[PDB]
């Protein structure tokens, strides 16, 4: 029964945290070229100096679900909250569009979103990489 | 029947037609019980045919009328599993479209809404359509009474006034004459007890051998609120006329 | 046609009939299950179960054929035994976050749609498979008692009296005379004589056999699911061993 | 007349022979062992009706059966042929019509065949009708058979092995002068178990009066191989930590 | 895992078709006969209802859809996908255009973007081709009146006339006989509705024929007055007694 | 009563009626299916030695590898396809070098080879509740030596079902079977070094169809001392022509 | 695992996937059928004759007995395949093993092969023992010529299916013989075998073979468990 | 044959309504030598049967143990035995770290059923294939349990299982009123034991090499006899 989203910080960091990104010649470190972040972009900076409302924004939707799946459970049942993530997790899983980013028309209505807009809709969005074997490789597990 | 595939998912047979959607159809007359709904003047009046051949069943159990929201009531043909999820879901609509635009959900509008996720079931290959048919009817704040139903296709319509069961086609052609003879798409009188009044006479003549208070069951919906009728309630209603 | 073949290999597809086949093959293990039967009386409800002898080495007391799901809800199951396990472990568990949550404990009607919502949410795919097991459960709450049967389809009714597994036939005749006799009601005593009668009755297959009865009424165990004693049990015992012989 | 079923989509044609000679069994006898160099090896115990009737092997020091049988039937004179095992291979085929079937046709000096199709590979659109289940033929693709309206199907694909046979027994330079016509019989099916599809494709068989000499059918009678279909005939009272 | 994926519906055929366009491509075919006209002033866009039963209320049910103010859109096939697909649009129009260049959409851009979608449909490994075809009538600024059709495939074609459904191949020749470059907007809807006269068996009356124009503004819809360059809606749906009358004239 | 297809041998999660998993018994097949590698633990050390199948002359002698240092004290033979054993033995190395580096000692053989096994389970839930790793099992078997404080000189055999044995002497590959016999034959608790390997190579010189040398056959052995260390070509030249001279001196 | 593939329809199983023996699957001409040539010997000199597959090798060991062999039976199908068929003797006893593979090889090389040993063997009458398994029994079987112990739908196919068809519906009816046949999983020369059926078969081999007990069955299992086909991943599965 | 077209999955019910993969999965166990356990008011024993690939290979692990006060037995495959031994390890130190408290063998159980139920009603696993049983000392005194893979636990006062294990059953079922009542003589419930499994024997005698035994009770932890610790016992 949230409403802000909670529990955002890391509590651990490593240089193999980023298993898409790893290092053949030493596994143990993280591949900077592959990265293309522009090689100088240390993880530990990640931790400090953000803005505080980036994690709101970021994990907020997460949060509205997890709290109409508890109150589902509360209310309805283990079933109601199962069925709706089962929905959800066979739609996700079935789309595989290596050239487009767009959500579905049926990710959308199961969502309730069929006639609703934000700015995560009207604002969407190198040498190596974002080709569709790397998606590929992604999305199979490979 | 279906070839090859067709068999199990929604895809496309050569004939361009969809066989799982259409076996869901068939599925929809396996409890061989026949609902009817009317509109009145200032209500609606939804009427269900009660079988419970079992003598060991306890009957105050055994319905397929529903209550959605405070004004929204539901009557679906079909097995009561699936009924019993899809009146969950509709419930849940209701709720979810009243907390996010501040106003009530309309018939029409929660109708149009299951209609897409039947839409969904249709076209996605690992879902499966419920082999059900909905009846939402209630008094509109805009649109006065009203009686939408909705379909294992993802089909849904509104109606002046609606039959669903094995003996359909005799109800709605009974209906189409009467309505033919009063040249008004609803009825003429002021309160739901003469409403539910005239749908039980046309359900004994279109049905036949007429029933007891035991094997019938009423919802009635006006402008604040849907209720369902208890059988004492149906009992007065058959003894008067 | 009992088998419907080219619509029998998945569990969530229609028939050109309309009808599922897993489920109806999922009834049919279920229906050769040993035989659960479940009486309403006037203020309570009283399971029997016809438990078949086993060896020696058994610990008697750590074997009961009778669930309880919580201190007003009783169970029994026919069909495959993790099913029912698995359906009492769940139903454990609806009760008792229903209690947590609403600081009372969960009315039957309540429970039974829960349970049912959990059973028909498995016909709805292909990588589950619908439970083997039919269910009879019961208790009493605010407004009575309330015994209700749950099926592999999801499908559940309140019932007067319930049977299931191999001896059915026999055992639903039997409750039917009960009902059609006894058009006022019936008490607890008498519900718990009957059960054991039924039981022996409905018993047709060279293997010995025994008893488990199970009450919940107000007047007897103030509204709470209670095992039979051995006083009880034994006079029951006596009455079905006179009907039979 | 004699009834040649085929190793076909669920074993239906053999399952239905074995329904025609366990619920009529009176009528029928053991009569003959055919060759089988062409087909999968097979030795096991004589099967009898389920219903407790005599065994159709009247000889006494027999005690095996063999893939390939020949039973007859004198009161209608019908031979039928029961056969356990496919074929080696496709390729023989044609051997097995020209040197084992025809040489029995012209020595009992007979004047049909069953078979069963699986919609999902019909590659050459031969079933035009797919709202029947049987169709019955009398005598790329091929138009040599005559099929009924009522048939699913009006010609026959040239993949098919019923092609191969016609084309076979029509052909054969030295064919038997006694036979006469050709009945050809299918039904449309899904594989799983096919007794009762057995049973209607049986009953379809009888009633269209294909074969004029075959009686009717009201009591049907299961062997007793059949109660081992699933495995041992008590098997489900044995795991005891399963069912309950 | 053997979860991560799914193979695809839609596959070529050893003679280079895919195989559930076709039948989408026939499911089409057997739906109701619609129509659209592309005269100098306007368009005319024009189908046929349908009723399960007379007890239905056709009104409740629109074949004839709003996608901006000045475009509209008609179908033959599978009435949910329609839906679904004109949600969609009508969201696109918005999230795509009109919260970044101010103004709505052209014709054309829509209809790509529309055509994408159903394309995606296509290519896909858990949902079918959509099985039902579009008509989309506009009008804009720099490029006039415009008609286009989009098939299940994603393909889209741009028309001076043409029908699909049922009654397809008659009404195009009987439509390829009566068009030419001077046609006005009254003459084409005359038109329209002698085409659709010759495809519906029942009651050719007001309420059993759906019709809808991109012709001129009407500032009488926009619903507010203060503003002289704020544009009325160029999309109207003729009412029934619209079409009882034209067809009595 | 009628022959049909059976198809319980062809899913890795799919039982027989019998309760049978038919996919690790064909992962075994394609083991047998490698070149021969013999391995026998003695009290002064153990002993590896395999035979290299060189399908061209023009194949580089020193480029098969089916001898690995996985540490100073634990060496490996491999037989099966390649690919697979290059996993399992970059996992086996890296537990040994984690557990060096967090407990500051040797891993014990044993732990090594559980280690190697629990991986091998990975085509079903893994030891520790782990998802599935890999669509089927590996096609190698793994003959791992080597000498700890606690257990003296061991000899472990590791196959792709997840169990290993620990063996006095053990062989796998193509010729398993009359080398198997010959190690049954010919091994007592009171071998020396020089022996075992002469037997090494005597085995594998009857085992293998072309003439043995020492550019297709190959020994190693593990003391505590020294290590493990795999011998020259010179070495096993040296050891093949004493062997030939005391096969000849009968 | 949220779902299972939509395309994983099972293939129709009244098709047995079979080697092919010709690529010309639209041919209208009779295939051509393997010849067999059997083996200079003298039948008479043995009075007992020994037929199973490859699987069985364990119960006949090599130095306890005197396996000594004396020719090899030559089959040829030309469309060209060859094979050749092993005879093995120890003291008065023959010996024909064969190797099955379901992949390889079909069964119509057996059916001849088998057709000819027999044809050979009925000239003399002697003591005639099969060897086999079959995936269709329950338990272990002991058939003769006069009782059949199989209960419907237990049956037996295979090489030595044709082995017992020959002898008992061939054109050489009548030859006694003794069989004794083990339950087996898995395809045509692949097959596996129980620790416990693997015993009785020591057991009752000896006992028919007129072998001392013990020195037989230390070295039956001795074979049996030096990786032996039949006992593939019995040890490193089950514990 | 009518079954060969209903057995390819856990998700899959026969036209008779029987689930055949699970079936298969409770028949494997026969495939694993015998295993016996038996106990008394205070003490808990296992007696099992090790066997080894040949003459040159050791004997198999069957008896593991859990924590000082539980341990158990196999019988069947050894990958899901040695998942289910790691998963009840891990569940009694979670136990002992967060609540200092023992694991009961009820519990262990109870888990064990719950963990065993799920493989048989999903599709893209296998129902385990290990028979397990767990003796144990808690504060309800002495516990034994049989656990098969179907998701099913029983409580005995003594049981076998595995290959031939029909006669130690027979011989405990016999002379269940001798064993039930040996308190404080753990030898004599040990050597009830051994001749209990003598009773399955078949060709083959008890040796220092192929028996294991494993006890637990009141002031016992679980203990185990390998070896010359066993040779006093035969």
């Amino acid at each position: 029964m949230n409403i802000v989203p909670q529990d955002t910080f890391k509590s651990q960091v490593s240089t193999d945290q980023d298993k898409s990104v790893l290092s053949s010649a030493v596994p143990s470190l993280p591949d900077t070229l592959r990265q293309q972040e522009g090689g100088a972009v240390p993880l530990s900076t990640q931790l400090n100096d953000r803005h505080p409302l980036e994690s709101t924004l970021k994990n907020w939707e997460t949060t509205q679900r997890q709290r109409q799946m508890e109150q589902y459970r509360q209310i309805f049942g283990i079933a109601e909250p199962m069925k709706r993530t089962m929905e959800m997790e066979i739609v996700n899983r079935t789309d595989f569009n290596p050239l487009s980013t767009n959500g579905s028309i049926h990710r959308d209505i199961l969502l309730n979103k069929e006639c609703s807009i934000d700015w995560e809709d009207v604002y969407p969005g190198t040498m190596v990489g974002d080709d569709v074997h790397s998606k590929i490789e992604k999305q199979l597990g490979i | 029947s279906a070839a090859g595939y067709d068999r199990h998912i929604t895809i496309f047979s050569p004939e361009g037609r969809l066989y799982q959607v259409e076996y869901a159809f068939k599925a929809t007359n396996q409890t061989n019980i026949n609902s009817l709904a009317v509109r009145g003047k200032d209500c609606t009046v939804v009427i269900s045919q009660k079988k419970v051949p079992d003598k060991l069943l306890d009957p105050t159990t055994v319905s397929y009328i529903f209550c959605i929201s405070r004004t929204i009531g539901m009557v679906v043909n079909g097995p009561i599993p699936d009924a019993r999820n899809a009146a969950l879901r509709a419930k849940a609509e209701a709720a979810e479209f009243r907390y996010k635009y501040g106003y009530d959900m309309p018939c029409d509008v929660l109708a149009k809404r299951m209609a897409n996720l039947s839409q969904i079931y249709t076209q996605r290959a690992y879902m499966r359509p419920l082999g059900v048919i909905l009846t939402f009817v209630s008094v509109d704040e805009e649109l006065g009474p009203s009686i939408y139903k909705t379909d294992p296709a993802g089909y849904y319509v509104g109606y002046k006034a609606t039959a669903t069961g094995p003996k359909q086609q005799e109800i709605t052609t009974n209906l189409e004459n009467h309505f033919k003879k009063s040249k008004i798409d609803h009825i003429n009188e002021e309160s739901w007890e003469k409403v539910v009044e005239f749908a039980i006479t046309h359900m004994i003549d279109a049905l036949g051998t007429e029933f007891s208070k035991n094997d019938l069951e009423v919802g009635v919906a006006t402008k604040d609120k849907f209720f369902t009728l208890s059988a004492e309630n149906i009992e007065e209603r058959l003894v008067a006329i | 046609t009992s088998i419907g073949t080219g619509y029998d290999l998945s569990n969530s597809v229609f028939s050109p009939d309309g009808r599922n086949f897993q489920v109806e093959y999922a009834v049919k293990a279920v229906e050769n299950g040993t035989t659960s039967i479940g009486i309403k009386c006037n203020d309570g409800v009283v399971f029997a179960v016809e438990k078949l002898i086993t060896s020696k080495l058994l610990v008697p007391q750590k074997n009961v054929k009778i669930q309880v799901v919580d201190r007003h809800i009783g169970c029994v199951y026919s069909g495959l035994i993790p099913d029912g396990r698995h359906l009492v472990n769940r139903g454990r568990e609806e009760a008792a976050s229903f209690k947590k949550l609403y600081k009372t404990p969960i009315p039957i009607p309540a429970f039974a749609d829960r349970l049912g919502q959990y059973v028909q949410a498995h016909t709805l795919y292909n990588s589950v498979r619908p439970f083997g097991v039919s269910t009879i459960f019961g208790g009493v709450d605010k407004n009575g008692a309330h015994l209700y049967m749950l099926e592999p389809s999801g499908s559940y009714w309140g019932y007067k009296g319930a049977a299931t597994g191999k001896g059915r036939q026999s055992a639903k005749a039997e409750l039917e005379k009960l009902v059609d006799h006894h058009p006022e009601g019936l008490s607890a005593r008498e519900a718990v004589k009957q059960a054991a009668k039924i039981i022996y009755l409905a018993h047709e297959d060279e293997k010995d056999f025994e008893l488990e009865i199970s009450w919940c009424s107000l007047s007897e165990t103030n509204g709470l699911h209670k095992f039979v004693k051995g006083d009880l049990l034994q006079e029951a015992i006596d009455f079905a061993q006179k009907e039979i012989n | 007349c004699l009834v040649l079923p085929l190793v076909s989509v669920g074993n239906i044609p053999q399952l239905s022979i074995d329904w025609l000679l366990n619920s009529q069994a009176n009528e029928w006898e053991y009569l003959e062992a055919l060759d089988s160099k062409y087909l999968v090896e097979f030795v096991g115990p004589l099967d009898r009706p389920e219903d407790g009737s005599d065994s159709l092997y009247k000889d006494a020091d027999m005690k095996y059966s063999s893939a390939l049988e020949v039973f007859y039937n004198k009161k209608r004179g019908l031979f039928a042929i029961q056969q356990r095992t496919p074929l080696v291979s496709v390729n023989y085929l044609n051997n097995f019509i020209v040197e084992i079937i025809l040489p029995f046709l012209s020595k009992y000096n007979i004047s049909c065949i069953w078979d069963s199709l699986y919609a999902m590979e019909d590659e050459n659109g031969v079933i035009v009708r797919p709202q029947e289940v049987y169709s019955l033929g009398e005598f790329m693709v091929n138009n040599w058979l005559h099929f009924t309206p009522t048939s699913f199907q009006d010609k026959i694909s040239v993949d098919q092995p019923i092609f191969k046979i016609l084309f076979q027994i029509l052909n054969a330079s030295q064919r038997p002068k006694a036979l006469r016509s050709i009945k050809y019989c299918s039904c449309l099916a899904n594989e799983g178990d096919n007794s009762l599809d057995s049973q209607q494709f049986l009953q379809w068989i009888i009633s269209q009066k294909v074969i004029k000499n075959a009686p009717p059918i009201v009591k049907f009678v299961r062997p007793i191989s059949w109660q081992g279909a699933y495995g041992m005939a008590d098997a489900r009272d044995k795991f005891v930590d399963l069912y309950n | 895992m053997t979860d991560r994926y799914s193979f695809s519906l839609t596959t070529f055929s050893p003679s280079g078709k895919l195989g559930q366009i076709d039948y989408a491509l026939t499911a089409v075919k057997q739906g109701v006969t619609s129509l659209g006209i592309k005269a100098t002033n306007g368009v005319v866009i024009a189908t046929e209802k349908k009723s399960s039963s007379p007890l239905a209320m056709s009104e409740t049910l629109s074949k004839v859809s709003l996608l901006t103010p000045d475009i509209g859109a008609v179908y033959s096939g599978m009435g949910p996908d329609y839906r679904v697909l004109v949600d969609k649009s009508r969201k696109v129009a918005h999230t795509s255009y009109k919260r970044i260049y101010g103004e709505y959409p052209p014709t054309k851009l829509l209809v790509s973007e529309v055509a994408k979608i159903m394309q995606e449909a296509t290519q896909s490994g858990g949902v079918r081709p959509f099985g039902v075809s579009l008509l989309i009538a506009g009008h804009d600024e720099f490029n006039g009146f415009s008609l286009y059709q989009v098939d299940p495939s994603g393909s889209y074609f741009p028309w001076k006339a043409t029908a699909i459904g049922k009654g397809s191949v008659a009404a195009k020749t009987f439509l390829e006989k009566r068009w030419n470059d001077e046609l006005e907007l009254e003459d084409a809807i005359h038109i329209a509705l002698l085409t659709l006269k010759e495809s519906v068996e029942g009651e050719f009356n007001g309420d059993t024929i759906e019709l809808a124009i991109i012709g001129d503004e009407n500032p009488d819809l926009l619903g507010y007055t203060g503003i002289p360059t704020d544009k009325g809606p160029r999309f109207r749906k003729l009412t029934s007694q619209e079409i009882n009358d034209r067809l009595e004239a | 009563m009628f022959l049909t297809r059976s198809e319980y041998d062809r899913g890795v999660s799919t039982f027989s009626p019998e309760g049978r998993l038919f996919q690790v018994e064909y992962s075994l097949e394609a083991i047998k299916l490698g070149s021969t590698a013999i391995g026998i633990a003695t009290k002064e050390g153990v002993v590896l030695g395999v035979e290299k199948r060189a399908t061209s002359p023009l194949l580089e002698s020193d480029s098969i590898e089916k001898i690995v240092e996985i540490d100073r004290h634990i060496g490996c033979a491999m037989s099966g396809l390649t690919a697979d054993a290059r996993s399992m033995i970059e996992h086996a190395r890296t537990a040994a070098v984690t557990h060096n580096l967090y407990y500051d000692e040797d891993i014990n053989v044993e732990s090594l080879t559980q280690s190697v096994c629990d991986l091998a389970l990975r085509f079903g839930e893994g030891a520790s509740g782990e998802e599935r790793l890999m669509s089927r099992p590996f096609g190698v078997a793994l003959l791992i030596a080597g000498h700890d404080a606690d257990d003296g000189y061991q000899l472990f055999h590791a196959e792709p079902s997840g169990t290993f044995y620990r063996y006095n002497a053990k062989a796998i590959g193509s010729g398993s079977e009359g080398a198997q016999a010959e190690l049954l034959n010919e091994w007592h608790s009171s071998l020396t070094l020089k022996e075992a390997e002469l037997l090494v190579l005597k085995i594998l010189k009857q085992v293998m169809e072309e003439k043995l040398d020492e550019n297709n056959a190959q020994l190693s052995c593990i003391t505590k001392q020294d290590g493990f260390k795999i011998y020259d070509n010179e070495k096993t030249a040296e050891l093949i022509k004493e062997l030939k001279e005391k096969e000849a001196a009968e | 695992m949220l779902f299972k593939q939509w395309n994983d329809l099972p293939e129709p199983k009244h098709l047995l996937d079979l080697p092919e023996i010709s690529k010309n699957l639209q041919s209208l001409e009779v295939c051509p059928v393997p010849k067999v040539e059997f083996p200079d010997l003298d039948v008479p000199q043995y009075s007992t004759a020994v037929i199973t597959t490859k699987i069985m090798n364990p119960l006949f060991p090599k130095n306890l007995l005197q396996l000594t062999s004396i020719g090899e039976i030559k089959t040829t199908l030309t469309v060209v395949y060859g094979f050749s068929f092993p005879i093995y003797s120890f003291g008065k006893t023959l010996l024909f093993s064969m190797e099955e593979n379901f992949i390889s090889i079909s069964p119509i090389f057996g059916n001849m092969i088998s057709r000819s040993i027999i044809s050979q063997l009925a000239q003399f009458s002697p003591d005639i023992i099969v060897i086999g398994t079959s995936d269709k029994i329950a338990s272990m079987k002991v058939m003769t010529e006069n009782e059949c112990t199989l209960q419907p739908p237990e049956f037996i196919t295979g090489f030595i299916g044709s082995v017992l068809t020959q002898l008992i519906v061939g054109p050489s009816k009548g030859l006694k013989f003794k069989c004794l046949v083990a339950p087996s999983e898995g395809p045509n020369g692949f097959e596996k075998l129980s620790l416990s059926d693997m015993g009785s078969l020591v057991d009752l081999c000896g006992q028919w073979l007129g072998f001392e007990p013990s020195r037989y069955s230390e070295e039956c299992y001795r074979l049996w468990r030096c990786d032996s086909a039949a006992i593939g991943a019995q040890s490193g599965l089950y514990i | 044959m009518f079954r060969n077209n209903y057995d390819g999955d856990t998700v899959t019910f026969s036209p008779t309504g029987r689930l055949f993969q699970v079936e298969y999965a409770l028949e494997a166990i026969k495939q694993g030598s015998v295993t016996v356990g038996l106990r008394s008011n205070t003490h808990a024993v296992l007696v099992a049967l090790k066997r080894n690939a040949d003459e040159l290979s050791s004997y198999q692990k069957k008896i593991i143990k859990c924590d000082e006060h539980m341990g158990l037995s196999l019988a069947g495959l050894a990958p899901d035995a040695r998942v289910l031994s790691n998963y009840l390890r891990q569940q009694c130190n979670y136990s002992s770290l967060v609540f200092n408290r023992k694991l009961a063998v009820e519990r262990a159980g109870h888990l064990l059923c719950d963990k065993a139920q799920k493989n048989t009603q999903s599709y893209g696993g296998r129902p385990y294939g290990v028979g397990l049983l767990i003796i144990g000392y808690d504060k309800s005194g002495a516990h034994l349990l049989e656990f098969q893979p179907s998701g099913n636990v029983t409580e005995l006062y003594g049981t076998a299982i595995g290959a031939r294990s029909q006669g130690a059953k027979t011989y405990l079922e016999r002379t269940l009123d001798t064993f039930i009542k040996i308190d404080g003589n753990p030898d004599e419930l040990i050597k009830a034991g051994v001749e209990a499994i003598s009773q399955s024997l078949r060709d083959e005698s008890l040796t220092v090499d192929n028996l294991s035994i494993a006890i637990v009770g009141k002031d016992t932890p679980f203990t185990i006899y390998d070896g010359e610790a066993v040779a006093k016992y035969i």
